[PDB]
C-alpha cells in the first residue's frame, strides 16, 4: 500500500508545479545527459542536481528511460561529499518509478548497489535469484548502511522480496505436488526472522563508530 | 493551456454529441 | 435487482482470498450506477465500511478508491453514525498505513460529516506524527474538513501556520501546507489572517516553488473571499511586472487570467493599464501572449466598459493583431474585435477596419498551414469575424467578401471552418447570401470533381451554405448539387447529411430527390421506413409550394396532396419507430403538422361553406343568422385553440431539444394562435377584439429566414385583421377572404425541420422508483415515497439544466382525480425524494398516477418525466366492518 498511497492527492501542488515549470519545453534533459553529468571525472553535483531536480515534476510514465541511468550511476552516490539533496532526489524518483514497474527497477537497483570490489564478477541477479533468496539485497555495498536514502531503497525492496518470496514459495509447491506446507511456513519464518537480525546488526554501530 | 469556441453555434457537424440512431445510420449507410 | 447483484457482490467480499474481495469491492461503483437509490447505497457502504474495519490495508485502500469515486452518492448513505464509526475505529490503530488510510476516508467523506468532533481531533493529532504518510494523509483530511467545516478551519489555521513556519518542517511539506490556507474564507477575519500569513510566505520564502504555490493560495483565497481580490491583483501585476524569472510571471498570468473569468467587474481601470503595459514592454513571446490571454478574456466582459480614446489597450491590440505570433496575433484581433462590437463610441471607430483587415491578414495566416494550432487560432478569427458581423452589420459585406475570395485558396480544413461561418453570417444576415452563391457554387463544382476524403465534410459544409444562402429556392444549382452527388458520391452518409441541411431550410425538392436516392442503401427495415418517411414528408412540403395568392381551389387540391403524402410518410414514421429510438417527437410534429393542414383544408371548406345559403327560418331573427357556417367557425376557432395548446404541449415534452427547434414549434402554435384570433376577431367576438397589434418587439431580432418570414406572415395577417374588424358583417366575403389569404400565406412559406427531429444531444430522464395490487385499509391512509434519480446522456446540460422536480400525484378510482398534491424539491445530487400522503376514504380500486415535470433554472415547466401508475385495492378493515355489521343487525 505504501506504493500505492503515495500516488494519492494531498493538496494538488505538484499538479501546478508541473503546470507551471515543466512547460518551458527546455526538454534537453534526456537520460544520457545525466548520464555524461554522472561520468564527469571532475565530477559537478550542483549540475547532476539542475536534471534530477527538473525529473522531480515528471510523471511516472515519463520518467521511465531515466532508471537505468539513476540506478546504474547511483553506486557513484555511496562515495563521500556527495550532498544529501542528490540523495533525496533520488530516493524520490525511485519511488517515483517504484510506483510505475517496481520489479524491474529492483532488480536493476539490487544489480547496481553490488559491493564492486570483485566487480568482474558482475553478479547479475535475477528476479527469479532474488525471490528465491530475499536476503541477497542486504548484500551491498557497506555503505549503504549509513546512507539514509539508498538504505531506504534497500529496505523497500527488502520488504517487497520477502512478500514475493512468500509467493514464489507456495507457487512452486504447488507446482512441484504433482508437511510440505510445514517446511514452507519454516522456511518463511526463518526467512523473515534473518531479515530482521540482518537489520538489527545493521542498527548497531560499528567498532570505528565506537571509537 | 487553451479554449475551444465553435465558429457556428448551430451547426449540425459537430459530433460533440453522438446518438445511437445516428452511429447506427452513419455506419450503415457510408461507404 | 439491485439486492440480488449486491448479495452476489457481497458473497465476494465474504470468501476471504484478498483478490475476490478486491474484485467485489472495485465492482461496487458500476452498482451505484446501476442502482443509485438511497437503500442500495446505504447497505452497500456498510458492507463496504465492514470490510474497511476488519480487511487489510490494501483492502482500505480498495475502499478509499471506491470512495473516492463515489463522493456523490454519499449523500444517500442516511446511515451515517454507524458507517463513520465503523470506519473511524481504525484510526486507533498501531499501524500508521491503516492510519493514513483512515485519514483519506474521513478526508473522501468530509462533506457528510463536518463538525464531527472525534474526526477534528483525529486531524489534529496524525498531523503531528512522526509517520510521513500518516502527516499526508493528515493534511488531506485537513484540506478537506477546511473547505467543509468553518470551526475546524479556524482551529487548525493556527497549528497550519505554526508548522509552516516551523523550522523543523522540510520544504516539501511546508508546500504541502499551504494549499490549506485557501479555505480560511469562512470569516472575514480568517481570511484576514489568512492573508497575512501568506504575506508573510512570499515575502520570507521566496523559493520558485514556494512562491508559486503560496501566491496561487492567495488568489484562490481572494476569489472565495472576494473582499481582497483588487489588492490580490495588485499584487499579481507587482510580481508579473517585477519578479523576473519566467515561471513565477506565468503563474501570475494564470492567476490573474483566473481573476478575469470569476471577478471580472472587479478590475479596475489602473489594473488593466498595468497589465496593458506589461504586455507593451515585455521582450518574451509566451508571457505576452499569457497576458494577452487575459486582456482577450477581459475584453469580452464586462470589465472594457469599466476601462473607458486611444489608450494602451488600444495600442497594444493593434500592435499584437499583426504579431509574427499566430497566437499573439488571434488574441489581438480578438480584443480589437471586443472593443469594436461591445463599444460603440464614435472616438473609435479607425479601428473597425483595422478588426477587418487583422482578421482577413490572420485568414491568410491561417489558411494554408492545416496544423492544429493554426486550425485553433482560424477558430478564433472566424469566431470573431461571425461577431463582428452581427455587432456591425455594415461590415458584413467585406467580411463576406474576404471569406469568398479565401475561399479558392484555402485548404481544405481551413475551408470547413470559413464555410462554417459564412453559414453562420448568412443564417443572422439572408441579404449577403444572393451574393455569396455565385463563389461557392463555382467551388462545389470543382470540389466534387475530385473529392475523396476529406472532401465529404466539405461537401456537406458547402450543401450547407448553398441552402442556407438560397433565400429562394434553386433550379440551376439544384441541377448541379443532383449531379454532384450522383456523379461520383457513393457515400450515402454525406448525400444523407445534405439532404438534413436541405429539409432545414426548406429546399424540400432537393431533399425528397436525395432521400430517394439513399434507399436501396441501408440494410436495415427501419431505416428504410425513415428514410421513406424523410422522402414522403419532402415530397408533402414540396406539393404546397405551387400554391397561388388568391386560389383558393388549387390551394385544397395542394393541401390534399400533401396530406396524402403526409400520411404515407407518418405510416412510414411509425414503421420506423423502434424500442430505445421512439421516434416520440417526429411522431408528434409530424402528427401536429397533419392537423393544422387539415384543419386548413377544413378552413377552406368553410370559406366556401358561405356559397352555401342560409335558411330563411332563420334569417328572420346576430351572429346565427350567418346560418351553418357561424357553428362552423366557432368548431375552426375551437380546433385551432386545441392545436396551440397541443404544440404547446409537443414543446414542453420536448426539454431535451435544442432552441431553435423550440422557436419553430413556437412558430407553429403561434400559426395555429393566429388562425384562432384571426377566426375569433373576424366573425365570432369582433366587439371583444382587445388592443391593437402593437408589437413590442416590433423589429425583431430573428435567427433564421423561416424565422422571418413567420413572422412577417403573423405581421402581415394582423395588419389586414385590424384593418377589417368591424368594417363587415361577419356574413362578409371579405372575412373569408382574409383567413383564406392567411393561410396562404402561411402555408407559402416552406417548413423547416430542426434538429430534434433528427439528433437527439441531451437524453434525460427520471428513474421515478416509488415504494408500493397493493392492499391498504380505510382507516388508514396510504404513506407513498417516491425516489427519483435525473438521467444523462454524455454532456448533462447541454441545453438546460434541472433546476427543481414537480411531483404531481393524482387518483382515480375504478379503473376520478380525488387525491390532488404536488410537490417542488430539488434534486441535490441528481435524486430526489419525499413522501406523499394518499386519502383513500373512499371504498374499491384506486388507480394512483405519479407524473414528474421539472422546472429549469429559468423557471419555465417541463413536462418531461415517465407519468408512471400503480393500482390500490382499498378495502375496508376487518374491525371497522365487524363493527359495524355488529352495530346494524
Amino acid at each position: 500500500v505504501d506504493d500505492w498511497i503515495c500516488e494519492e492527492e494531498i493538496t494538488g501542488t505538484d499538479a501546478l508545479l508541473r503546470r507551471m515549470l515543466l512547460t518551458n519545453n527546455a526538454k534537453n534533459h534526456s537520460p544520457k545527459q545525466l548520464q555524461e553529468a554522472f561520468s564527469a571525472v571532475p565530477v559537478n553535483n550542483t549540475q547532476v542536481m539542475q536534471i534530477i531536480e527538473h525529473l522531480t515534476l515528471l510523471s511516472a510514465s515519463e520518467l521511465i528511460p531515466y532508471a537505468e541511468v539513476l540506478t546504474s550511476n547511483m553506486s557513484q552516490l555511496l562515495n563521500s561529499g556527495v550532498p544529501r539533496r542528490i540523495l533525496q532526489t533520488v530516493n524520490k524518483l525511485w519511488m517515483v518509478l517504484n510506483t510505475v514497474m517496481p520489479r524491474r527497477l529492483w532488480v536493476m537497483t539490487v544489480n547496481a548497489l553490488q559491493p564492486s570490489i570483485k566487480f568482474v564478477r558482475q553478479q547479475k541477479y535475477t528476479q527469479n535469484d532474488l525471490m528465491i533468496d530475499p536476503l541477497i539485497v542486504l548484500r551491498c555495498d557497506q555503505r549503504v548502511h549509513r546512507c539514509p536514502p539508498l538504505m531506504d531503497i534497500t529496505l523497500h525492496m527488502l520488504n517487497g522480496y520477502l512478500l514475493a518470496s512468500k509467493a514464489y514459495l507456495s507457487a512452486h509447491l504447488k507446482e512441484t505436488e504433482q508437511t510440505r506446507e510445514e517446511l514452507k511456513n519454516a522456511l518463511l519464518a526463518a526467512q523473515d526472522s534473518a531479515a530482521v537480525q540482518i537489520l538489527l546488526e545493521i542498527c548497531l554501530p560499528t567498532e570505528e563508530e565506537k571509537a | 493551456a487553451a479554449a475551444d469556441v465553435s465558429v457556428w453555434e448551430e451547426n449540425w457537424e459537430d459530433d460533440i454529441v453522438q446518438d445511437d440512431f445516428n452511429q447506427q445510420l452513419r455506419l450503415e449507410m457510408e461507404r | 435487482d439491485a439486492n440480488s447483484a449486491l448479495m452476489e457482490l457481497d458473497k465476494g467480499l465474504r470468501s476471504g482470498k484478498l483478490g475476490e474481495q478486491c474484485e467485489a469491492v472495485v465492482r461496487f461503483p458500476r452498482l451505484f450506477q446501476k442502482y443509485p437509490f438511497p437503500i442500495l447505497i446505504n447497505s452497500a457502504f456498510l458492507k463496504l465500511a465492514d470490510v474497511f474495519r476488519v480487511g487489510n490495508n490494501f483492502l482500505r485502500l480498495c475502499v478509499l478508491k471506491v470512495t473516492q469515486q463515489s463522493e456523490k452518492h454519499l449523500e444517500k448513505i442516511l446511515n451515517v453514525d454507524e458507517f463513520v464509526k465503523r470506519i473511524f475505529s481504525v484510526i486507533h490503530s498501531n499501524d500508521p498505513v491503516a492510519r493514513a488510510i483512515t485519514l483519506r476516508m474521513l478526508g473522501s467523506l468530509a462533506s457528510i460529516i463536518p463538525e464531527r468532533k472525534n474526526a477534528h481531533h483525529s486531524i489534529r493529532q496524525s498531523l503531528d506524527s512522526h509517520d510521513n504518510v500518516e502527516v499526508e494523509a493528515a493534511v488531506f483530511a485537513a484540506a478537506n474538513f477546511s473547505a467543509q467545516s468553518k470551526d475546524f478551519a479556524v482551529g487548525i489555521c493556527n497549528k497550519i501556520s505554526e508548522m509552516i513556519q516551523g523550522l523543523a518542517t522540510p520544504v516539501d511539506l511546508k508546500l504541502k501546507l499551504i494549499p490549506i490556507l485557501q479555505h480560511m474564507h469562512h470569516d472575514a477575519i480568517l481570511a484576514s489572517s489568512a492573508r497575512q500569513l501568506l504575506q508573510q510566505l512570499v515575502t520570507s520564502y521566496p523559493s520558485t516553488k514556494m512562491v508559486i504555490v503560496s501566491l496561487h493560495t492567495f488568489t484562490l483565497l481572494a476569489a472565495s473571499s472576494l473582499v481582497d481580490t483588487p489588492k490580490q491583483i495588485q499584487l499579481l501585476l507587482q510580481y508579473l511586472k517585477n519578479d523576473p524569472r519566467k515561471a513565477v510571471k506565468r503563474l501570475a498570468i494564470q492567476d490573474l487570467k483566473l481573476l478575469a473569468n470569476k471577478t471580472p467587474h472587479t478590475w479596475s481601470r489602473e489594473n488593466i493599464q498595468a497589465l496593458c503595459e506589461c504586455a507593451l514592454q515585455t521582450p518574451y513571446d509566451s508571457l505576452k501572449l499569457g497576458m494577452l490571454s487575459v486582456l482577450s478574456t477581459l475584453s469580452g466582459t464586462i470589465a472594457i466598459k469599466h476601462y473607458f480614446r486611444s489608450s494602451d489597450l488600444v495600442k497594444l491590440a493593434q500592435e499584437c493583431c499583426y504579431h509574427n505570433n499566430r497566437g499573439i496575433a488571434a488574441h489581438g484581433v480578438r480584443v480589437l474585435t471586443n472593443i469594436t462590437v461591445s463599444c460603440q463610441e464614435k472616438d473609435l471607430l479607425a479601428l473597425e477596419q483595422d478588426a477587418v483587415f487583422g482578421l482577413e491578414s490572420l485568414l491568410v495566416l491561417c489558411s494554408q498551414d492545416d496544423s492544429p494550432g493554426a486550425q485553433a487560432t482560424l477558430k478564433i478569427a472566424l469566431n470573431c469575424m461571425v461577431k463582428l458581423a452581427k455587432g456591425r452589420p455594415h461590415l458584413s459585406q467585406s467580411v463576406v467578401e474576404t471569406l469568398l475570395t479565401q475561399l479558392h485558396s484555402a485548404q481544405d480544413a481551413a475551408r470547413i471552418l470559413m464555410c462554417h461561418c459564412l453559414a453562420a453570417i448568412a443564417m443572422q444576415l439572408p441579404v449577403l447570401g444572393d451574393g455569396m452563391l455565385g463563389d461557392l457554387m463555382e467551388l462545389y463544382k470543382v470540389i466534387g470533381r475530385s473529392a475523396t476524403d476529406k472532401q465529404q465534410e466539405l461537401l456537406v459544409s458547402l450543401a450547407t451554405v448553398i441552402f442556407v444562402a438560397s433565400q429562394k429556392a434553386l433550379s440551376v444549382e439544384s441541377k448541379a448539387v443532383i449531379k454532384q452527388q450522383l456523379e461520383s458520391v457513393s457515400n450515402g452518409w454525406t448525400v444523407y447529411r445534405i439532404a438534413r441541411q436541405a429539409s432545414r431550410m426548406g429546399n424540400h425538392d432537393m431533399a425528397k430527390e436525395l432521400y430517394q436516392s439513399l434507399l436501396t442503401q441501408v440494410a436495415s427495415e427501419h431505416f428504410y421506413f425513415w428514410l421513406n418517411s424523410l422522402k414522403e414528408f419532402s415530397h408533402a412540403e414540396q406539393c404546397l409550394t405551387g400554391l397561388q395568392e388568391e386560389n383558393y381551389s388549387s390551394a385544397l387540391s395542394c393541401i390534399a396532396e400533401s396530406l396524402k403524402f403526409y400520411h404515407k410518410g407518418i405510416a412510414s414514421l411509425t414503421a420506423a419507430s423502434t424500442p430505445l429510438n421512439p421516434l416520440s417527437f417526429q411522431c408528434e410534429f409530424v402528427k401536429l403538422r397533419i392537423d393544422l393542414l387539415q384543419a386548413f383544408s377544413q378552413l377552406i371548406c368553410t370559406c366556401n361553406s358561405l356559397k352555401t345559403s342560409p335558411p330563411p327560418a332563420i334569417a328572420t331573427t346576430d351572429l346565427q343568422r350567418c346560418g351553418r357556417i357561424s357553428n362552423q367557425m366557432k368548431q375552426s376557432m375551437e380546433e385551432f385553440r386545441s392545436l396551440a395548446s397541443r404544440y404547446g404541449d409537443l414543446y414542453q415534452a420536448s426539454f431535451d431539444a435544442d432552441s431553435a427547434t423550440l422557436r419553430n414549434v413556437e412558430l407553429q402554435q403561434q400559426s395555429c394562435l393566429l388562425i384562432s384570433h384571426a377566426i375569433e376577431a373576424l366573425i365570432l367576438d369582433p366587439e371583444s377584439a382587445s388592443f391593437q397589434e402593437y408589437g413590442s418587439t416590433g423589429t425583431a431580432h430573428a435567427d433564421s429566414e423561416y424565422e422571418r418570414r413567420m413572422m412577417s406572415v403573423y405581421n402581415h395577417v394582423l395588419e389586414e385583421v385590424e384593418s377589417l374588424n368591424r368594417k363587415y358583417t361577419p356574413v362578409s366575403y371579405m372575412h373569408t377572404a382574409c383567413l383564406c389569404n392567411a393561410i396562404i400565406a402561411l402555408l407559402k412559406v416552406p417548413l423547416s425541420f430542426q434538429r430534434y427531429f433528427f439528433q437527439k444531444l441531451q437524453s434525460t430522464s427520471i428513474k421515478l422508483a416509488l415504494s408500493p395490487p397493493i392492499a391498504v385499509q380505510n382507516n388508514q391512509q396510504l404513506a407513498l415515497k417516491v425516489e427519483g434519480v435525473v438521467q444523462h446522456g454524455s454532456k448533462p446540460g447541454l441545453f438546460r439544466k434541472i433546476q427543481s422536480v414537480c411531483l404531481n400525484v393524482s387518483s382515480t378510482l375504478q379503473s376520478n382525480m380525488t387525491n390532488e398534491m404536488e410537490q417542488r424539491v430539488e434534486p441535490h445530487n441528481d435524486y430526489f425524494s419525499t413522501q406523499f400522503l394518499l386519502n383513500f376514504a373512499i371504498l374499491g380500486t384506486h388507480n394512483i398516477t405519479v407524473e414528474s415535470s421539472v422546472k429549469d433554472a429559468n423557471g419555465i415547466v417541463w413536462k418531461t418525466g415517465p407519468r408512471t401508475t400503480i393500482f390500490v385495492k382499498s378495502l375496508e378493515d376487518p374491525y371497522s366492518q365487524q363493527i359495524r355489521l355488529q352495530q346494524q343487525q
